[PDB]
């Protein structure tokens, strides 16, 4: 009796334990695309600040 | 009035400096930051194929 | 020259509020990354502490 229920408690916990590493594995994932997203968005942005770097010393020059 | 202008052009030197000092500061700090998040991410990449194989024992 | 100041302050207002904007953004930055980094540290802390459950068997 013992270890029948040995058995079927270490096989059952064995698939929740992989289902739940392929939930945290996929987390990982999604947070991995916004990281990329979020590398070319602060390209961009600073693309952006040194454009307005090259406005604000064009204001300088002209005063 | 010649005073305080050249007082007032120094106070806008000083902060214009500031201003790019602390772009500059900012730009590398988040550079910083999401290398050490992709090697956090690395590192839980190299976990996600340590733990297949360990299962595929 | 009563021309000349007044552009020269707003010009120095303007820098002022950006010096201010960028040191509330580099403070912000800051921050996430020290959590961040927290979170690595603790990763690599647990990683030992499991590396050494492994090598006690």
């Amino acid at each position: 009796d013992i270890h029948r229920k040995r058995m079927e408690k270490d096989l059952n916990e064995l698939q929740a334990l992989i289902e739940a590493h392929f939930e945290n594995r996929k987390k990982e994932e999604e947070e991995l695309v916004s990281l990329k997203d979020r590398i070319e968005r602060r390209r961009a942005e600073r693309a952006e600040q040194q454009r307005i770097r090259n406005e604000r010393e064009k204001e300088r020059q002209n005063r | 009035l010649s005073d305080k202008l050249k007082e007032a052009e120094t106070r806008a030197e000083f902060a214009e400096r500031s201003v790019t000092k602390l772009e500059k500061s900012i730009d590398d700090l988040e550079d910083e930051l999401y290398a050490q998040k992709l090697k956090y991410k690395a590192i839980s990449e190299e976990l996600d194929h340590a733990l297949n194989d360990m299962t595929s024992i």
